[PDB]
RNA sequence: GCUCGCCGGAAGACCAAGGGUUCCUGUCCAACGUUAAUCGGGGCAGGGUGAGUCGACCCCUAAGGCGAGGCCGAAAGGCGUAGUCGAUGGGAAACAGGUUAAUAUUCCUGUACUUGGUGUUACUGCGAAGGGGGGACGGAGAAGGCUAUGUUGGCCGGGCGACGGUUGUCCCGGUUUAAGCGUGUAGGCUGGUUUUCCAGGCAAAUCCGGAAAAUCAAGGCUGAGGCGUGAUGACGAGGCACUACGGUGCUGAAGCAACAAAUGCCCUGCUUCCAGGAAAAGCCUCUAAGCAUCAGGUAACAUCAAAUCGUACCCCAAACCGACACGGUGGUCAGGUAGAGAAUACCAAGGCGCUUGAGAGAACUCGGGUGAAGGAACUAGGCAAAAUGGUGCCGUAACUUCGGGAGAAGGCACGCUGAUAUGUAGGUGAGGUCCCUCGCGGAUGGAGCUGAAAUCAGUCGAAGAUACCAGCUGGCUGCAACUGUUUAUUAAAAACACAGCACUGUGCAAACACGAAAGUGGACGUAUACGGUGUGACGCCUCCCGGUGCCGGAAGGUUAAUU
RNA sequence: AGGACCGAACCGACUAAUGAAAAAUUAGCGGAUGACUUGUGGCUGGGGGUGAAAGGCCAAUCAAACCGGGAGAUAGCU
């Protein structure tokens, strides 16, 4: 039983990309943004509940975030959490 | 038996195996053994405190009873079994209440043989009674010294010790050395010569057998600098000094016995 | 030809870092010089 | 894109460590790249790392670390008990195919497994900080059984030749398929089952150990591989539709047999040797306190569960350690022909041509090739080169510690073809036939397959161990017996070590060593042991105590604090 | 059987000629079941360690490491 507050905190966006779009099409998979401490049951209960949609199985993992360069001054990236979460059969997402 | 190995190398020629054919060939008394890791002859502060040691094969280590308590219960001996924790060979014994020990095998002692330990048991090779039961005259090895600790006295392959006299509550020893020491009448000690006697025949015969026990290279303060030892330098070989250890102290005939605690023990100091 | 460093991290760590620098005095007077000085990296920690 | 060349026990493939985005795509070429650069491991932007079963975490411990109290220490702190950490070791579980520009034992497809709860009905002795078993272990050697893998034939598909021949004993390609479940084999280990008693296993024990007694000779444990299923599937040479020339979608034949065969597996086995070969948990079992008709245990079945972190990429290197796009770096994989071979040569798969080129064809330098006659005359020195170089057989001195010396030396044979023998000796081994406690059984049987070595006869060349590969040999002699070790980076030796020898200390709270100490090593050793010193295999051997040391003595002389 | 023999890997470094290299190269060379070699982790600390002993090695540093401090040591010398 997760608190709905924290339900509500761990979704971050959707994220957009040409494997995500595949995954959307093909395995009727959803790749989530969602919070770095949050753990794959959280993030389906979050799922079913903001979404309204059954949920198969959550896979996720850690992004590490790339060094950049603004002019001189090296500088990092933040390491963000993504989730492929697979939707069951006939469950239409929008 | 000896056996002198024939010269099919340079490192077999001067080999001379001691080869007992009665010893155990296989794996010995597992609840009797335990583990016993390797020092490097190095202390808790981590230096070396006694030079020579190192590497040499794993062993384990066989609890031998050299305390000898079971009185009453008569043991008969299993089997003889190689100890590769001293120059003694080791017997397992098996005692009429289902318990087993190793003891130091003695010199007549064979699969089969009975012994026991305690003031009435039979004055014969292999039992165990204290020293005031035991006629003087005899010969006995695991002598303890104080009673009820252990035997600590002729251990070793070929050694006994012959009680020369008793008076009153003591009992003379003439020890391997060659030394007379008082020991309280009460302790314990086995009757016979420790087994393995043929013990010093062996020769290792190449460099390798003595890394094989565990023995590091010596190498000869004569042959050092002088920083390292009182023995080194010179051009040449020189050595114009009185001998003396790495720490400088005389080595060829300066005595170092201190303890005035046991003083009163020695009878006669060894010659 | 097997130069000086020879990296391994965990050794690295039990070496210098911050847990062994803490551990002793000595370490603790250590820390707290760079501390001083404003060291940006305290220790070898990452 | 087509040729050419190089690596192929790697210059290929997969990891660890280490790095930390270098991965993929688009885009840009100032700088960086030893030149140019449209290219890049460079700049900028975006994308990319999916796990119950792989690894970490986790449970368990080793060396060792920390260490409540404690012991010790001016202080700081040292050592260490209970404990608690610590892998490089022990501990549950997944395979095949398909897919991305970039991930996959992680996604998808199929087919699996595990150990937890929870609930069940069925049963009914459960219970640990304790007992026992187990886990649980060395080197070498030898086979035998296997498979990985390869070769040939069969089969299936395609081919009929840019130049003489090529419808055949011809050519090219393919002929693959897992874990799991069932079977329990080659083989290895052990005698089982029941009963009775017992100073043992800190207490108890129905467990282990020990005694008896009965009765049956098969009981159990272990075990590669094969076979069956898994699989009416998947994959499949290439054909056929579309084409953003990147590829996408459909489709799909055969898919067998024999022989050879590991260093891999059975094997943590067996045999043997002495130098005598981790621990603890998981796992099995026994009970105690306990609880007592409750819980707990095992039984299947249902359901829920398996979180978290790592997963890109490089990894003998242009990404790690070397200031560089410059030598070092642990593990796993190991095709073909020749070969003893992981050597060597040429190749496969796969990967590269080493990020300045173009000419010229002087001296001189580097790395190679050949050389008339001579053959060490060179030189400090045959330094360097040259030479020797294989298998089999013959043959082989002094001296010797009887092992050696010895591959001593020195010689002969060596290709290809045919025959012996349309392929032998051997190896393997199908049908058939017989037996049978019935199976992965035993006999007999020899088809097919594979296959040396030799002899005889012929034959070609200047040359047959034809290339690569691959000892130079002998004689006298110093030193050190020997194998070893050593000045990282001018010294590898005659130096150090060594087995052996001798002296000497040390009686165990050992001498000695590290420690203001506690303590620790010596050693869980005990004089056939341990320390120190010298000598240095083996053989034959090995006067002086005045000096300096050490040992013993203590009559006298001298002699501190103290008084 | 073997600190046995010939010989790749692996470990080394006797001869040779020659910055890519703050010790390498190529050609040969020694050991190659052991007193072998190697990965991972651990321990020993500076008059201290370790040393089959060369004053060797202890982070390209060793007849006394490195870092910071006494410290602007002292310098009848340049």
């Amino acid at each position: 039983m997760i608190r709905e507050e924290r339900l509500l905190k761990v979704l971050r966006a959707p994220h957009v990309s040409e494997k995500a779009s595949t995954a959307m099409e093909k395995s009727n998979t959803i790749v989530l943004k969602v919070a770095k401490d949050a753990t794959k049951a959280e993030i389906k209960a979050a799922v079913q509940k903001l979404f309204e949609v059954e949920v198969e199985v959550v896979n996720t993992l850690v992004v590490k975030g790339k060094v950049k360069r603004h002019g001189q001054r090296i500088g990092r990236r933040s390491d963000w959490k993504k989730a492929y979460v697979t939707l069951k059969e006939g469950q239409n997402l929008d | 038996a000896v056996v002198k190995c024939k010269p099919t190398s340079p490192g077999r020629r001067h080999v001379v195996k001691v080869v007992n054919p009665e010893l155990h060939k296989g794996k010995p008394f597992a609840p009797l053994l335990e583990k016993n890791s390797k020092s490097g002859g190095r202390n808790n502060n981590g230096r070396i405190t006694t030079r020579h040691i190192g590497g040499g094969h794993k062993q384990a280590y066989r609890i031998v009873d050299f305390k000898r308590n079971k009185d009453g219960i008569p043991a008969v001996v299993e089997r003889l079994e190689y100890d590769p924790n001293r120059s003694a060979n080791i017997a397992l014994v098996l005692y009429k209440d289902g318990e087993r020990r190793y003891i130091l095998a003695p010199k007549g002692l064979k699969a089969g043989d009975q012994i026991q330990s305690g003031v009435d048991a039979a004055i014969k090779p292999g039992n165990t009674l204290p020293m005031r039961n035991i006629p003087v005259g005899s010969t006995v090895h695991n002598v303890e010294m104080k009673p009820g600790k252990g035997g600590q006295l002729a251990r070793s392959a070929g050694t006994y010790v012959q009680i020369v006299a008793r008076d009153g509550a003591y009992v003379t020893l003439r020890l391997r050395s060659g030394e007379m020491r008082k020991v309280e009448a009460d302790c314990r000690a086995t009757l016979g010569e420790v087994g393995n006697a043929e013990h010093m025949l062996r020769v290792l015969g190449k460099a390798g057998a003595a890394r094989w026990r565990g023995v590091r290279p010596t190498v000869r303060g004569t042959a050092m600098n002088p920083v390292d030892h009182p023995h080194g330098g010179g051009e040449g070989r020189n050595f114009g000094k009185h001998p003396v250890t790495p720490w400088g102290v005389q080595t060829k005939g300066k005595k170092t016995r201190s303890n005035k605690r046991t003083d009163k023990f020695i009878v006669r100091r060894r010659s | 030809m097997k130069r000086t460093f020879q990296p391994s991290v965990l050794k690295r760590n039990r070496s210098h870092g911050f847990r062994a620098r803490m551990a002793t005095k000595n370490g603790r007077q250590v820390l707290a010089r760079r501390r001083a000085k404003g060291r940006a990296r305290l220790t070898v920690s990452k």
